[PDB]
């Protein structure tokens, strides 16, 4: 039309009342959010290491309230340290959706901002993590530092703060479902769950042996 | 203190052009953007060091340039002036929108100047940098703040 | 004497459960490992064994030496049910 | 089981008083000094929980002599 | 045995105590930490950060396009043919595509690209990071001019024999680096 | 087994849908469109997504029920998307929390 | 004080039935596993205000504590059996139950409510911890001696019958004619 | 159907002072004065937790929310009580609400026995070292119903491991109490801490049960702790064990009440095995743990709140044990935690239980 990726004019009024109780009582419930926000213990790549170097003792982790559990759903915070490739974007999208709404994906390194290196000629990866998931803090860096990543989270904080009591009704996805009918034809699993015991591994097969 | 009140609206409604001075540890700068926005004004928070020359990035079309990358060529994205096309988006119920410029510690001393100015030529638009760091939140004009 | 009138407060918050409950009635393998019920087999040998020995050990000075020697028949002929335990691998995992 | 005769000195006088201690050593302290601090914490932690956000414990601005 | 069971605890136990008193005097060590937005620790002489330009030094030669493993840097130029030189009109290097491996400054015949010591760049905004010629050309945060941050040197620059920089009162390097020009 | 194509936007699963929970099939595809509201639609053009779902899934029946298929499926859907941005058909939503403007920066016509 | 402990009997003795009737009634087995333990906790409730506080101790230790999560890892042990469930099974003889247990109850509230109590006017239990096991060791010790061999007994056969015998399994180990292992020679023959 | 009409009977007969009384919540003072108390014993040891563990590691701990981390505890339970906790797609309702409820109202009905300080005391019941072994036997329960609801194959995997765990540490702990039952002559909590408080110091159990106040200390941590516990799936035996699907609100029953169960665990320590309530002389110097002068406005204070609470104090230094435990034992496997509440801690809790007696 005119304007390439237009920004749609939010029509209603937002209307956010709020007196001297109710900012007190907001206050309560963004600091309570921002000041212990758990991440999930993750990472596929390199910049992992960079995030785990923030866990040890020069760097604190637990000062800001980060607390790395290694459970998507006890919590909310999810530092994406690593490559997505075409696999484990589904693995993520998984992670992300098992997860209570109050969410605040932050990238980090190069390679979830926009793939990074990868992003020039590589046939399996996710050219930056914003195509799967919705993220709050970027992240420069390959690896960032681990100081570099503490700003992220200072960056993050200042973002909890803004986020009032009366939109949480926002934060939980939409469903506009539709279903269709197709003819495609369903595969076997390829992927089951015998290595050792499969009938190709304890011998050799014949028309192969005789020229052995 | 804890509970206040709204008078950091207050501030940006006379000064028009406010300097924060927040914790470096963070998340108390956004208390102070819910008291901005629930009085109706908008907030677009934008990074400071990512702009370029500031009146040709917000009263301005300016032509982005993408990251080609050696497989394109090299596009121009003309994105539209971001103090401009973000007031004709905003309803008329609603008052102006604020620019919360963090990471403003790496401004130069002639950006607040052009910011300072700029709040007053435009109409319902008003700007808060986050320049430097303070134990308790405090806040001043950038007028004051490049005399000092 | 408190708990009583909060042990009676737990008990008269949950009433309104019972009137809603009376109208309530008006690829994944578990395999089977048989140590889930071997170590709660020996475990309800072993509460049921000290269960009793509560009401001895709390009048124990005042019972006497023969009742000293009748618990020990208790003890000892269940030190032999716990070293059966061992020996037969019931509480291997 | 005053109302604040022997428990506002315990909930409201004393822990600024600590936190007075808190604040000036608690990393520049001993080793048999800190025993003493985690217990100042442990004991106080009704009073020092509730005159919480009315200290902070935040470093004063630098010189910047230079 | 009744008294062998009774005697197989004392062995364990005693260990046990000898091992909550090595604990205990790990607590003895003061806390060996950075306290990260108060003390920020002071990057390397050789830290890539993040990239500096100079638009009046850039004679549009495209090293820093050719060398980069991405060819990330946007040079944007005319030739000028009235000039018969060609002066660029737009650069801009998109950070977050940005690996740091500062190719482009070290094949610089006009020494126009330079690192930085910021890594305190992240933005909320993906294009945010995509920084111009006027945004690459600013002035590096540099953390000793702070009036909140105490800076904590880095290892590898404390003199010899500390490990650690909370207990530095002054110093500098662990060598000179010319005392054999008058001494010698 | 729950085969699914889950980018941004285009979330398409192998099976039907009852209140969350999917159940996998192998006659349906359920499809729910940008489930994080980034995007402000409206019916006009939900319904050219609805059709452009009918679509390639009525083409693509020829091929296997793998995930490969169905991230094809997915990709076609997530760039026909994208050209009701540059078309200014449908929006970027400002009432989401997060404005990363994954589908490309808004931006004017030839200056 | 005799309101409270009036209303608390109706509000644990509901408890119990509406449990009881929760681990009968319910189609799933599991759900009766967990109401269960709600039948055996009302019970240790009631006999707190029944001045038994040693025996509902007792009832919590081995009722909830040992026995009903011996009913739950034997429940979540063979929940694979059958999930076919043919509840008309070949009869409309699940009703017919449904009288005999009634008539009980009927039989039974004739008796209670007939039946002249010798209610025995002594203040009753002073601390009866000491009063239940001086009555181990002098009237009932005999009971409490045999008692330890029952759990003897109830753990020599269970963990023989709940064992798997890895020792020896194809080990026939003689034969006049042939036996199979772990099985009663008398084989199965049809006449 | 003739009960259809009688759970209705008694319902509005009750209902009629059940909203009447309702809002006179913890009317008696020494309730309310206890359960604020029985809070901050809680919110101590989520703070000595984290500030324990990071001076073992020379790390700071949670700076920079509170003063020194004091609202840390705090926050991370706020943010659970915010967070919109949603059950998990194909699962149970019921069974998944009442998992961690039949887990932590055990921890927290048996709270009602420990007579923290001379002058608070809730209730001196007939029992209540008994009745706390027999209350916190319903724990194996909800890891039962927290296992098996959460309708995930390594949840259930993670259910059956963490109740025969508790199994098999609850009768050796048992036994532990029955050595310090018969030395007391009773049951009583209040009675418990009365035969040690003829010395102060010479006459606590732990000089007198050496193996069994170790009988208790083992079996204790192995049932509320994080040192031998598989709940971390360090080992990958499961996802994450029994809180895997649990989010939110009945995750922090998860999370905060399994240091209910650490302190009432202390809290036990220091009532059979230390004299609960009990210490040395008061007016002594300066090097006593307390100021310089011999009678200070503030010591004044002290031995008021000492003499209400110095049970929960000495509960606060076997919190500060059972952390510097975690970081001292090896995280031991599952095959050799079953091997020791039965093969050891067993018989030397029946060893224990006849040396208490003459034998
Ligand atoms: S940007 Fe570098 S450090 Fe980060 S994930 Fe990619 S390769 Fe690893
Ligand atoms: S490599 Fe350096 S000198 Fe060459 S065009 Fe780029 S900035 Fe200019
Ligand atoms: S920072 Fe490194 S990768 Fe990026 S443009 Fe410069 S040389 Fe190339």
């Amino acid at each position: 039309p005119a304007i390439l990726n237009p920004i749609a004019r939010p029509e209603v009024p937002q209307e956010l009342a709020e007196n001297i109780i109710l900012t007190s009582l907001n206050d309560v419930y963004d600091w309570a959010r921002l000041s212990s926000l758990w991440p999930l213990m993750y990472g596929t790549a390199c910049c992992f290491i960079e995030f785990a170097a923030m866990i040890g003792s020069r760097f604190d982790f637990d000062r800001f309230g980060l607390v790395p559990r290694n459970s998507p759903r006890q919590a909310d915070l999810i530092i994406t340290s690593g490559t997505i490739t075409m696999k484990m974007a589904p693995a993520l999208v998984r992670l992300y959706e098992q997860m209570p709404s109050p969410k605040y994906v932050i990238a980090m390194g190069a390679c979830t901002i926009t793939g990074g290196m990868f992003s020039s000629d590589s046939y399996s990866a996710v050219r930056g993590v914003d195509k799967l998931i919705p993220v709050d803090v970027y992240l420069p860096g390959c690896p960032p530092r681990p100081e570099a990543i503490m700003d992220a989270i200072v960056k993050l904080r200042k973002k909890i703060a803004n986020e009032h009591i009366n939109e949480r009704g926002n934060l939980a996805q939409t469903h506009r479902l539709f279903t269709a009918k197709h003819k495609m034809k369903p595969v076997p699993p390829i992927l089951t769950g015998q290595y050792l015991n499969a009938p190709s591994r304890q011998a050799p097969p014949p028309a192969l042996a005789a020229a052995m | 203190g804890l509970l206040a009140g709204y008078q950091f609206v207050k501030d940006l409604e006379s000064a028009g052009a406010l300097a924060l001075f927040v914790p470096p540890e963070g998340g108390f700068e956004g208390r102070y953007q819910r008291r901005l926005r629930s009085k109706g004004y908008t907030t677009l928070p934008m990074s400071a060091p990512g702009l370029g020359d500031l009146a040709a990035y917000l009263t301005q079309e300016h032509g982005i340039r993408p990251a080609h990358t050696g497989k394109e060529d090299i596009r121009v994205y003309f994105q539209p002036p971001l103090v401009t096309y973000h007031l004709e988006n905003l309803p008329p119920n609603a008052k102006g929108l604020v620019l919360w410029l963090i990471d403003g510690k790496r401004l130069s001393k002639q950006e607040f100047a052009y910011l300072a100015q700029l709040t007053q030529t435009l109409p319902k638009f008003k700007v808060v940098v986050e320049v430097g760091g303070d134990r308790v939140v405090r806040w001043e004009p950038l007028a004051d703040w490049v005399a000092a | 004497g408190y708990e009583y009138f909060l042990g009676f407060l737990i008990i008269c918050s949950l009433v309104p459960v019972l009137a809603l409950a009376a109208s309530a009635l008006l690829g994944a393998w578990i395999q089977f490992n048989v140590r889930y019920y071997m170590f709660a087999l020996v475990f309800v040998i072993f509460d049921v064994e000290t269960v009793f020995l509560y009401p001895w050990a709390v009048a124990f000075h005042q019972l006497g030496l023969l009742a000293f020697i009748e618990a020990l028949i208790f003890i000892a002929i269940l030190v032999v049910a716990l070293v059966y335990a061992w020996r037969k691998r019931a509480l291997e995992w | 089981g005053v109302y604040g005769a022997l428990a506002g000195l315990y909930l409201l006088v004393v822990p600024a008083i600590v936190y007075a201690y808190l604040n000036a050593r608690w990393y520049v302290a001993s080793s048999f000094e800190r025993a003493f601090m985690y217990f100042l914490v442990t004991f106080f932690f009704p009073g020092l929980l509730l005159l919480a956000p009315f200290i902070n414990f935040r470093p004063q601005p630098r010189s910047l002599n230079s | 045995q009744i008294t062998n069971y009774a005697k197989e605890a004392v062995q364990s136990a005693k260990y046990i105590g000898q091992g909550l008193s090595v604990t205990f005097d790990h607590m003895r060590r003061r806390p060996i930490t950075v306290q990260y937005p108060y003390e920020k620790l002071i990057p390397s002489e050789r830290f890539r950060g993040r990239i500096h330009f100079e638009f009046d030094k850039c004679i549009a030669c495209e090293v820093c396009v050719r060398v980069c493993p991405i060819n990330l840097p946007v040079v944007d130029w005319v030739f000028n043919k009235e000039l018969k030189k060609k002066e660029l009109k737009h650069y801009s290097i998109d950070f977050g595509v940005c690996i740091f491996c500062a190719n482009c400054v070290e094949y610089c015949p006009t020494n126009c690209l330079s690192v930085t010591e910021e890594y305190e760049l992240a933005t909320y905004d993906r294009h945010e990071l995509n920084y111009d010629s006027v945004a690459m050309g600013r002035i590096p945060y540099k953390v000793t001019q702070d009036p909140m941050v105490t800076p904590i040197r880095e290892f590898a620059y404390l003199p010899a024999g500390v490990m650690s920089g909370h207990d530095l009162p002054a110093g500098a390097q662990r060598a000179g680096e010319r005392p054999e020009a008058i001494a010698n | 087994m729950l085969l699914k194509s889950t980018t941004r936007h285009v979330h398409i699963y192998a099976g039907h849908v009852v209140d969350g929970e999917v159940h996998p099939d192998t006659e349906t595809l359920t499809l729910n469109v940008d489930p994080d509201n980034e995007l402000e639609w409206n019916e006009a053009a939900l319904a050219k997504v609805e059709a452009k779902f009918r679509e390639l899934v009525a083409n693509a029946a020829g091929e296997d029920l793998t995930e490969y298929n169905l991230r094809r499926i997915g990709s076609d859907l997530e760039h026909f998307i994208r050209s009701l941005l540059m078309q200014g058909e449908i929006g970027y939503n400002l009432n989401s929390r997060v404005r990363n403007y994954s589908l490309g920066i808004p931006r004017v016509n030839h200056s | 004080a005799t309101l409270t402990q009036t209303i608390t009997f109706f509000a644990l003795a509901a408890a119990v039935i509406i449990a009881a009737l929760g681990v009968v009634l319910l189609d799933n087995v599991v759900y009766s596993a967990f109401l269960l333990g709600g039948v055996f906790l009302s019970i240790a409730g009631l006999y707190i205000l029944m001045n038994a506080d040693f025996v509902s101790a007792a009832q919590i230790l081995i009722y909830v504590g040992a026995v009903n999560v011996l009913i739950l890892f034997a429940i979540m042990l063979v929940n694979k059996r059958e999930t076919y469930t043919p509840v008309p099974g070949r009869w409309l003889r699940q009703g017919g139950a449904a009288v005999v247990s009634l008539g009980v109850f009927a039989l039974l509230t004739k008796m209670i409510l007939q039946t002249p109590w010798q209610l025995s006017s002594v203040p009753p239990t002073p601390d009866s911890i000491t009063t239940i096991g001086q009555h181990f060791f002098s009237d009932f010790l005999l009971p409490f001696e045999l008692a330890s061999v029952l759990l003897l007994m109830a753990l020599i056969g269970a963990v023989v019958l709940a064992r798997r015998e890895l020792v020896l399994e194809p080990e026939p180990i003689l034969g006049e004619e042939v036996v199979p292992p772990l099985e009663l020679p008398e084989r199965p023959r049809e006449p | 159907x003739x009960x259809x009409x009688x759970x209705x009977x008694x319902x509005x007969x009750x209902x009629x002072x059940x909203x009447x009384x309702a809002k006179l919540l913890w009317l008696p003072l020494p309730m309310l004065m206890m359960l604020i108390v029985a809070t901050v014993g809680v919110l101590v040891a989520v703070w000595l937790e984290r500030k324990i563990s990071a001076a073992v590691q020379q790390r700071i701990g949670p700076e920079y929310i509170g003063p020194l981390g004091i609202l840390a505890p705090l926050a991370d339970g706020l943010k659970l009580i915010f967070k919109e906790d949603v059950l998990p797609a194909n699962s149970d309702r019921w069974l998944f609400t009442l998992g961690p409820a039949v887990v932590v109202i055990p921890v927290f009905l048996s709270y009602i026995i420990v007579p923290f300080g001379q002058n608070l005391l809730i209730s001196n019941l007939a029992m209540g070292v008994f009745l706390w072994i027999a209350l916190s036997s319903i724990a194996p329960i909800g890891l039962l119903m927290a296992g098996y609801a959460s309708n995930n194959k390594y949840s259930l995997l993670g259910g059956l491991r963490a109740a025969a765990q508790s199994i098999s540490y609850e009768i050796p702990l048992a036994l532990a109490v029955l050595a310090v039952a018969m030395m007391s002559n009773g049951l009583g909590t209040v009675e418990i801490v009365e035969q040690q408080s003829q010395y102060g110091i010479l006459s606590w159990n732990v000089w007198r049960q050496p193996i069994g106040f170790l009988v208790f200390w083992i079996a204790a941590l192995a049932e509320c702790e994080r040192l031998p516990f598989d709940l971390p799936e360090a080992e990958e035996e499961l996802v994450a064990g029994y809180q895997t699907e649990y989010a939110g609100m009945k995750f922090a029953l998860f999370y905060l009440g399994a240091y209910v169960n650490l302190v009432l665990s202390a809290l036990l320590v220091s009532v059979l095995y230390f004299g609960g309530w009990s210490f040395p002389i008061p007016l002594e110097t300066i090097a006593n743990l307390l100021g310089v002068s011999e009678t200070n406005p503030f010591l004044q204070i002290a031995f008021a709140v000492l003499g209400i609470t110095m049970t929960l104090i000495k509960a606060y230094f076997f919190v500060f044990l059972a952390i510097l435990l975690r970081w001292t034992v090896p995280r031991v496997r599952i095959d050799q935690l079953l091997d020791l509440g039965w093969k050891f801690l067993l018989p030397v809790g029946l060893v224990n239980l006849l040396l208490t007696a003459g034998l």
